[PDB]
């Protein structure tokens, strides 16, 4: 007799847009490290 | 009871007398259903002109083509009743634009009109055998390369006459009469009582 | 003894050539939310084994074809690959080669003529169509892969690969070269015809010379492949990546050896399951365009950085 | 006991023949289900070979038409259930390599008799047993005779059972058009008194088939010992080279004695698998075809012969090489036809 | 309401930024993080044998004809789930038992011919036609798929136990 | 054998079928089962017979036990009431 | 040491390699190729029991026949199915196949792959169960594993 | 003949069956002249011979990776030609799963997409995803696919007691795994080259061609069915649609994400306000009666019996009801005479005009690029061969 309906109050909340993480070194950062490594190696 | 909105029922009422006053020449028919849908009922010498205005006008832009579909009433003189159903993306609202071809009075081509009829006009002529004119490449589409007779005509068995086996003699695929070995069974299933018309 | 020496070096090899197939199948699987090939075997040490008897039972179907030109491309692939570790440096080498990484490369050249030899046997558009593109960037990609070399050598000092275990006493290639190490990792993807580069084996492209090869043939280029997967990844982690080595024990030269060589072999194995396959033409763009003028111009960086550093590396 | 007949005569029909076949598995056998099954009659297939090889006779056979029983020759039980609802037994069982267990005897003799034997006690309608072509109680091969010796005593085990003696058969798969089209391998194609003198009469498969079909559905043949034949005779020679001419491979017929040669047939045959000449085989290939003046076969039972020349092509195509797959009968020249 | 899915200064720090990206594959290494990832998730696959992927009470499964409690078959042959079946595989035919009642002498369901609608399970009457839960009666021949009465009603006796309570499950349901 | 006592008999050309396979037949038999059902002996002149369950049984049928001299037998279950 | 013996167990090897790992070439046609791809899917992974996700006409041991052969593509199974090795099987997999299913009495469809290819197993069901298809996969594993190739080599 | 090929019907990369006789200039492809009915099976002709009810399974085969989709377009259709509509409780229902397909339809065609590139990984990412919505079908109709739930009048049977919790864990968290494919593909440095800029289709050419889906909205067109002619009450929810500029496969496939993540958002909705009522019209006339009511009331029985035997019998006239299926827009033209059994029910598949449109759209392009076409088409062969 019960009929499966949405909660009492309504269920929560859903997530419809892409969370993608805009997270990376930034690029000059980046080349020096590796300009660094190349400096140390030929030494 | 579905939601009718009357305010459909008029406008597109409207617009079939405007078409039928524009092209007081090749339309015969021209009705708006009660499912509040409109039909256009053209001579089929008009495929190209009715298209084409209502492609290419600004008070009708219909610039896709829905469907091309060819129901076969054997009883009408005319076998076949070829359906052009088009919509309108601007005015939004579509149109049903329907001529009569027997099976060896060819209908025009449309494929001018609308590119999207090249594919269905080829299997309006693979299943129920119209021609059209002007076709750039008119050739069975969905029945097998060597099918003999338009299937979806309705004097044709459901069945078929042919049906393909393996054969080892023969090392390859070979046709048969068809030989079922449950034939369709064939309910009767009309009433003999009618509904009184609402 | 020198015979004994050939077993080790050979099977052993091969036993693991048949367990990368087998890591293949499960680290792509964990990778894609499912468990990989298990119930054979425990933890599915047998399945390789177990389709390598498939395989050879099945009919080698001779199309109605060459029959050379076919039976030898897939003799020569695992030839020239298992070959290849002939000279490779583990600790010390079975043969020392003076001129060792002319040896590597010479032989690497010869597989393209197999991918060329079964793609005219086969006989079938899709398998001529696949070989000469095939054959197009294994080439393409050797030029880049010969200039890549010629540079490392030039800091190095000589072309046998004994000399690179003294000359990375101190400092992995990597450090110095990096640019190059990842050129060479990129190029080690494609002469492997492994995934970002594997339009052969491209399946929507081409289903490709492996085509009309079934059963044994199919197995020996298959296990050719395989073993040249391990090979350049070695190739790479005794180059760029140098294994510690103790001259009181050479061991720990051939554990490190084993460590990085298997994280490397298990990062194309990682590289596959990411990536989609690079077009035809958009391969050939990379190395024509891309790599090429940062190869020969590093190349140059690498005959001056030897002589204004008064580094010239010491020949012998 | 009987089936009326109703349909239209392909498949999901019925003929009435229900009928024990038990080398069905063989050359001839795949033709004789194939037509069997086509008709739409009751197959049962005898099979001794694993599931796997059997699967190729499925697919002719309509869905209950063809039911497959475990047999084994030595066990005479096997036989007795596999012809306990047959009205028609067909005994196609042969080979030409005497086997380590099963002597030419056993395959054409001991065993047919065994099995028409166990008909009669089920009461079965008609037998058809088949005994190669020029099969004298004294003819050289060990074969022929011991087949001329098992056409004898069936006989009486199963009085009025046809005996229809088939020529060496021509059909793709079969081994007269593709032995010699396979002696490519060899450099020289030895035949004995370089292939002269064994004029050669060779009877399309189906040709047989059907002939043999159509005797379990006619009253005409009981007793008759039918002779399929062919349409052309040939001396070993044409044959050979026409042979090598579809094939389009060079043809360097090699005269070598019979008495040698038996010894190379003697040689394959040491071979375990499936030898691919035997020393019988050696003697049969060159036993000449023997004129007709028996029963009549081919036509008397039905079916008009059908040149060797019109199938050849499909016989021997699959041993063409890379263009030459790609010539037809007509623009090659067909042998000429020596009766001798 | 509409959205642009793609619709698009040169600064050093920005051109240094994506020549970065170009020069040294940063978003290719991104990528390969994400699998890293998941080889660490536990694998979702189950051992089929022993474990079996959950079928609620509905499931369609395989066609068996259910009995009385008593022991007298559901079926009185109204004949209306052969008149529904969409693709004619029931075939139906039947003559009064002796005892008077109306039974089916012939009752064969071609399986192959099925395509498990579960319109038969809706259809009758007496519900004596039920989709079963069973999904796994593979077959070597393809004459076993072909259904007669007695393997539909063997069918029904060895799964009643459940049939009856998937349909106790769900009859409030329907 | 079964419960139209199917017999492809030792002449038929079908009985071959079985050779080396068992055939399907039936253990309790519903024909004699109900007949093993006692008569659900009643007061009233009329009954029911929803089979038994309700939702889970037949259309339901009212069945005239009006006469002693036979047992109503609902159509669906073939259960004979006395009266 | 019975060569009988002897020759019982080395088929058993032969079968237990080719039943454990089956390269299946699978077809798609029509939707039962969904169900397929499922099995191929992480649930019920068809690769841990040896099954390759795919392969071409020539390295597959089984075709699985999923949806309507339709009497166009009724030669080319045959063509694929006449490509692959000496040892090869086939699956039918959905009503559609299995006989003709919902488009039995169709012009355009084959009452059936078994009229045109030899069929193994057949796996029922208008979209066969997943599991089902796993099921069937299994059964053609004991099919194989029954096999006696060179035992029936030996007694002949 | 330009060394004219056969994509050939046997390929991974042909989705189901695909003769495309292409010449091609070494590896340039010069003309694409797709085959097709390697799939026609007769289901326009079929359905001439069977009742309303029982061509409903029909539809779900007709474009089944799209299962329900589908039958909701014959379902409106033909409570269009009957007048009736169904409960509200329905129609949210069918909202809910018709949505629930739209994500099943774009997780097939985003990772068969890549499948066929050559990135397999996001296929069993999502196929896992797939198979936890199929088991909501399942629990629904009782087929994983194939399910006949959404009828002519109404959906079948109510919700199981619980799917509606569920259908939202679910939704809780399909986001994150929609996202993850991203962090794989959106921006691969090697996904956008294989699809930026290959089978650019122009605004006006794609109205001509018929096209009508994703790739008419990809290039710019704004047109969404639902929002333009709501059906059921996909009015009632808030939307947005995804529409693309600079169309090409990289642009419609973002479209295609964009919609899983839209039809999320639809979903949430139809949790949170789906009504309290029945499931089908109370018009036994259209509607079978419920099992308690036929075993305890005659006019049901007559109902029951006269319904699954003979049939609706729907007033004579003809429709075309268009919806927007995952693929593009699904359009059934039913016509029908008094009968119980229909007299024509063309199918207007999203897919026919899009094939067509192969050739206009891969000219002067490489093998790998007719791969890449085939799979921004999203070509189901049972809906183009019907
Ligand atoms: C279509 O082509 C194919 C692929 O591309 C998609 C595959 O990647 C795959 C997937 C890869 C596999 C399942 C690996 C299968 C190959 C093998 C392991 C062959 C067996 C090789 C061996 C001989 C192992 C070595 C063993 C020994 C001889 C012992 C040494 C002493 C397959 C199967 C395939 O067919
Ligand atoms: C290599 C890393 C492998 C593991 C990756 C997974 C774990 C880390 C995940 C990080 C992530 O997801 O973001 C990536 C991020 C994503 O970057 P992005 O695309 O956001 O851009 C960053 C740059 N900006 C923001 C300015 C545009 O990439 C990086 O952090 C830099 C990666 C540099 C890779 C250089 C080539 C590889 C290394 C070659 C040299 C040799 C190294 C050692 C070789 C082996 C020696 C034994
Ligand atoms: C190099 C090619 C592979 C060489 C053999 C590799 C190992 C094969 C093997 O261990 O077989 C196991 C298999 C195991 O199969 P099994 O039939 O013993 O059963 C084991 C349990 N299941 C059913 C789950 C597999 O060996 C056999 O098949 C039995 C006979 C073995 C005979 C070996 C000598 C001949
Ligand atoms: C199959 C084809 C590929 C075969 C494998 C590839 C082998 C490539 C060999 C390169 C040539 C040999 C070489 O570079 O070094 C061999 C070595 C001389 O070098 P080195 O020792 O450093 O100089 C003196 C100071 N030690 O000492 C020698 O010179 C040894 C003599 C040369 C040995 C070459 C390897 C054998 C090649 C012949 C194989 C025979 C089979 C040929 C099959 C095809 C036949 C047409
Ligand atoms: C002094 C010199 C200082 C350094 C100077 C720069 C050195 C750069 C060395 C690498 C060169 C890379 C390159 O040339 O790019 C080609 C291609 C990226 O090209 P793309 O970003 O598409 O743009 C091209 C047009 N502008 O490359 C690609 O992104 C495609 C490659 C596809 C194959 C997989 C790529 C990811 C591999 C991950 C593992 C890499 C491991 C490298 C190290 C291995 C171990 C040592
Ligand atoms: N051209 C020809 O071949 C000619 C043939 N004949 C006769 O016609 C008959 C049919 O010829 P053909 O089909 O080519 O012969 P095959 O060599 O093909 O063998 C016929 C069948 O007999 C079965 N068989 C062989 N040995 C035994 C045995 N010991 N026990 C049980 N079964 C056995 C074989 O089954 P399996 O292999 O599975 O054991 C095979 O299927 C032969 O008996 C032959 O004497 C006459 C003239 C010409
Ligand atoms: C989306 O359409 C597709 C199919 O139709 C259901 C397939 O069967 C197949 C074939 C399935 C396998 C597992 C080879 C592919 C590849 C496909 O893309
Ligand atoms: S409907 Fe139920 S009862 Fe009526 S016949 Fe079919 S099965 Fe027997
Ligand atoms: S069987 Fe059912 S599911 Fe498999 S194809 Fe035919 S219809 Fe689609
Ligand atoms: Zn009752």
């Amino acid at each position: 007799v019960k009929q499966d309906m949405p909660p009492p109050g309504g269920y929560g909340p859903i997530d419809y847009k892409r969370n993608l993480p805009r997270r990376g070194l930034s690029g000059y950062s980046m080349f020096a490290v590796g300009i660094g490594a190349l400096i140390f190696g030929y030494w | 009871v579905r939601p009718r909105s009357d305010v459909t029922h008029k406008q597109l009422s409207a617009f079939g007398e405007y078409v039928a006053e524009i092209l007081p020449k090749y339309v015969q028919q021209v009705q708006v259903s009660c499912l509040d849908e409109l039909e256009i009922c053209i001579h089929p010498d008009g495929v190209i002109p009715t298209l084409t205005f209502l492609r290419d006008h600004t008070n009708a832009q219909f610039k896709s083509l829905a469907d091309l579909t060819a129901v076969d009433v054997p009883t009408r003189q005319n076998r076949f009743e070829i359906v052009y159903n088009l919509l309108s993306l601007r005015f939004n609202s579509r149109i049903r634009v329907k001529t009569y071809a027997d099976e060896l009075t060819p209908i025009d081509s449309i494929v001018s009109v609308h590119i999207a009829a090249n594919w269905y006009e080829r299997e309006v002529w693979d299943m129920f055998g119209v021609f059209f004119f002007n076709h750039p490449d008119l050739r069975r589409i969905l029945t097998d390369y060597g099918f003999e007779g338009h299937p979806f005509r309705k004097d044709f068995p459901l069945t078929g006459y042919v049906e393909l086996r393996y054969d080892d003699e023969v090392k390859r695929v070979v046709a048969e009469p068809v030989e079922l070995a449950q034939e369709f069974r064939k309910f009767d299933l009309n009433s003999p009582w009618e509904a009184f018309p609402a | 003894m020198f015979f004994i020496n050939i077993l080790t070096l050979l099977v052993p090899i091969l036993i693991a050539m048949a367990f990368l197939t087998l890591v293949e199948r499960k680290i792509l699987g964990y990778m894609q939310l499912r468990k990989g090939p298990n119930i054979v075997g425990p933890y599915g040490i047998l399945q390789p084994f177990a389709d390598a008897m498939k395989l050879f039972m099945k009919e080698p179907m001779r199309p109605l074809t060459s029959m050379s030109l076919f039976i030898i491309a897939p003799t020569l692939s695992l030839t020239l690959a298992l070959s290849l570790w002939v000279p490779l440096p583990m600790p010390h080498p079975l043969i020392n080669l003076n001129l060792g990484i002319l040896f590597i490369l010479a032989t690497s050249s010869l597989s393209v003529y197999s991918i060329l030899w079964s793609g005219w046997a086969s006989n079938s558009k899709y398998s001529l169509f696949g070989a000469l593109r095939a054959v197009a960037q294994t080439i393409s990609y050797e030029v880049t892969m010969a200039i890549i070399l010629l540079s490392v050598l030039l800091m190095n000092g000589s072309y046998s690969l004994q000399t690179l275990i003294t000359t990375q006493e101190h400092m992995w290639l990597l450090l110095p070269a990096w640019p190059m190490a990842m050129m060479w990792f990129i190029s080690t993807l494609a002469e492997t015809n492994r995934a970002p580069f594997d339009l052969t084996e491209g399946e929507s492209e081409l289903v490709g010379f492996n085509v009309e090869y079934a059963a044994g043939p199919f197995a020996l280029f298959f296990m050719a492949e395989y073993t040249n997967i391990i090979l350049m990844n070695a190739l790479t982690t005794i180059i760029f990546l140098g294994p510690l080595y103790y001259i009181n024990l050479p061991e720990l030269y051939s554990t490190n050896f084993m460590m990085e060589a298997l994280l490397l072999s298990s990062t194309f194995l990682w590289i596959r399951a990411s990536y989609p396959r690079f077009r035809y033409d958009q391969l050939m763009h990379l190395l024509w365009k891309n790599f090429l003028p940062l190869t020969l111009a590093l190349c140059m960086w690498h005959i001056s950085l030897p002589i204004f550093t008064a580094g010239v590396p010491p020949y012998m | 006991h009987a089936v009326i007949p109703h349909g239209k005569g392909g498949r999901s029909s019925v003929s009435g023949v229900v009928a024990t076949v038990f080398g069905a598995t063989g050359f001839l056998g795949r033709y004789v289900v194939n037509h069997l099954g086509r008709m739409g009659s009751q197959v049962i297939i005898p099979y001794r070979c694993d599931v796997y090889d059997i699967m190729h006779l499925r697919l002719m056979g309509d869905l209950g038409q063809l039911t497959f029983l475990e047999w084994d020759a030595r066990d005479k039980d096997s036989i007795r259930k596999a012809v306990q609802h047959s009205n028609v037994v067909i005994n196609l069982i042969g080979r030409e390599w005497e086997t380590r267990n099963f002597d030419f005897e056993d395959v054409f003799v001991n065993i047919p008799r065994a099995i028409a034997q166990a008909s009669k006690e089920a009461g079965v309608e008609r037998f058809i047993h088949v005994s190669h072509l020029n099969a004298s109680m004294k003819s050289s091969s060990k074969s022929l005779r011991s087949k001329a010796v098992g056409e004898k005593e069936v006989r009486s085990v199963f009085p009025e059972a046809i005996i229809i003696r088939p020529s060496d058969i021509f059909g793709r798969e079969d081994r007269f058009l593709n032995h010699f089209a396979n002696y490519r391998w060899f450099l020289a194609v030895p035949l004995v008194s370089l292939g002269f003198k064994t004029v050669k009469q060779p009877v399309y498969v189906a040709d047989v088939s059907k002939g043999i079909v159509n005797a379990t559905k006619d009253p005409d043949a009981v007793g008759k010992t039918f002779a399929f034949t062919g349409p052309n005779r040939y001396l070993l020679f044409h044959l050979v080279k026409y042979i090598f001419g579809m094939t389009h491979r060079t043809f360097i017929p090699y005269p070598l004695p019979l008495f040698v040669y038996s010894w190379i047939g003697k040689l394959f045959g040491l071979s375990p698998f499936e030898p691919w000449t035997t020393k019988d085989k050696v003697e049969r290939i060159h036993i000449s075809d023997v004129m007709p003046t028996d029963l009549p076969g081919l036509e008397d039972l039905g079916v008009q012969p059908t040149p060797l020349e019109l199938k050849s092509i499909e016989v021997l195509r699959r041993h063409r090489t890379y263009r030459w797959l790609s010539s037809e009968i007509e623009e090659t020249k067909p042998a000429k036809t020596v009766n001798y | 309401t509409y959205k642009y899915v793609n619709k698009k200064e040169v600064d050093m720090k920005s051109a240094t930024d994506n020549a970065a990206r170009i020069l040294m594959w940063t978003e290719l290494i991104r990528g390969l993080g994400m699998t890293l990832s998941y080889l660490f998730r536990e694998p979702a696959t189950i051992n089929y044998p022993f474990e079996k992927g959950p079928l609620s009470p509905r499931f369609r499964g395989e066609h068996a004809l259910r009995r009385y409690p008593s022991g007298e078959e559901r079926c009185i042959a109204c004949k209306l789930c052969e008149a529904i079946c969409p693709a004619q595989a029931i075939t139906i035919e039947a003559e009064p038992r002796a005892d008077g009642s109306r039974r089916t002498t012939r009752y064969d369901i071609d399986m192959t011919k099925c395509i498990y609608c579960g319109f038969c399970q809706e259809a009758c009457p007496v519900d004596a036609i039920v989709e079963g839960p069973n999904f796994e009666f593979s077959t070597e021949t393809h004459e076993e798929l072909l259904y007669n009465k007695e393997k539909l009603l063997n069918n029904g006796d060895k799964w009643e136990a459940e049939i009856a309570a998937n349909i106790q499950a769900d009859y409030l349901y329907r | 054998i079964t419960h139209t006592g199917q017999v492809y008999d030792e002449k038929d050309y079908r009985r071959v079928r079985f050779v080396d396979r068992q055939k399907e037949v039936n253990e309790n038999f519903a024909i004699d089962l109900i007949a093993q059902q006692p008569v659900n002996e009643v007061e009233h002149r009329i009954i029911a017979c929803d089979g038994g369950g309700g939702a889970l049984g037949h259309p339901k049928v009212y069945i005239n036990l009006d006469k002693e001299t036979k047992t109503g037998t609902c159509g669906y279950c073939g259960l004979q009431f006395k009266q | 040491s019975r060569a009988e013996y002897v020759v019982t167990k080395l088929d058993d090897l032969i079968n237990w390699a080719r039943r454990s790992s089956l390269w299946p070439m699978t077809f798609g046609l029509a939707c039962c190729a969904v169900e397929m791809m499922h099995m191929a899917a992480p649930r019920y992974d068809m690769d841990r029991f040896g099954v390759v996700f795919r392969a071409s006409p020539r390295q597959a041991d089984v075709m699985i026949v999923a949806g309507t052969l339709t009497n166009k593509m009724a030669p080319a199974l045959r063509k694929v199915y006449d490509q692959m090795p000496e040892p090869r099987y086939v699956v039918s997999m959905g009503s559609c196949a299995n006989g003709g299913g919902y488009y039995h009495y169709s012009y355009s469809v084959v009452r059936g792959c078994d009229r045109i290819v030899p069929v193994d197993i057949y796996v029922p069901g208008c979209p066969p169960t997943a599991e089902a298809l796993l099921y069937g996969i299994l059964q053609l594993q004991r099919k194989i594993k029954r096999e006696q190739k060179l035992k029936i080599w030996y007694r002949r | 003949t330009n060394m004219t090929l056969n994509f050939g019907p046997q390929h991974p990369a042909a989705h189901g069956v695909l003769r495309l006789v292409l010449e091609l200039s070494g590896e340039m492809v010069r003309k694409c002249d797709p085959h097709i009915g390697l799939l026609h099976r007769g289901t326009e002709k079929l359905i001439e011979y069977k009742t309303y009810l029982q061509a409903l399974p029909y539809f779900d085969r007709l474009d089944y990776v799209s299962m329900m989709c589908n039958e909701q377009a014959y379902s409106i259709a033909v409570e269009k030609l009957l007048n009736i509509q169904p409960p509200p409780r329905a129609q949210w229902i069918r909202v809910l799963f018709g949505e629930i397909t739209r994500i099943l339809n774009h997780i097939m065609a985003v990772t068969t997409h890549a499948l066929d590139i050559g990135a397999m990984t996001p296929f069993f990412w999502m196929f896992e995803e797939r198979e936890k919505m199929f088991e909501f079908y399942e629990r629904v109709s009782g087929a994983r696919m194939h399910a006949a739930y959404i009828r002519p009048g109404g959906v079948h049977q109510d919700l199981p007691l619980g799917l509606l919790d569920d259908i939202y864990e679910f939704s809780k968290n399909f986001s994150l795994r929609i996202d993850e494919v991203e962090e794989m593909l959106t921006n691969n440095r090697i996904w956008r080259n294989r699809t930026v800029d290959i089978g650019v289709v122009t605004a006006e050419d794609a109205l001509n061609y018929g096209f009508s889906g994703v790739m008419l909205r990809g290039s710019g067109i704004q047109w969404d069915l639902r929002k333009t002619q709501p059906y059921d009450v996909y009015d009632q929810v808030e939307f947005d649609v995804p529409i693309g500029s600079r169309g090409d496969c990289y642009d419609r496939y973002l479209c295609r994400v964009e919609e899983m993540r839209q039809s999320l958002r639809i979903i949430e909705q139809c949790l949170n306000k789906m009504p309290p009522g029945e499931i089908k019209v109370d018009d036994a006339k259209v509607s079978p009666p419920k099992r308690a009511e036929m075993k305890t009331s005659m006019e049901s029985l007559i109902h029951h019996f006269k319904l699954y035997t003979e049939g609706y019998q729907v007033p004579p006239g003809a429709t075309y009801t268009a919806i927007e299926a995952p693929k593009g827009e699904f359009g059934v033209y039913l016509v029908s005479d008094g009968s119980s059994r229909p007299y024509r029910c063309k199918i207007k598949a999203p897919g026919f005009a899009h094939l067509a449109g192969l050739d206009k759209m891969s000219k002067g392009h490489m093998l790998a690029d007719v791969v890449a076409i085939i799979g921004t088409q999203d070509i189901v062969f049972g809906e183009i061969d019907r």
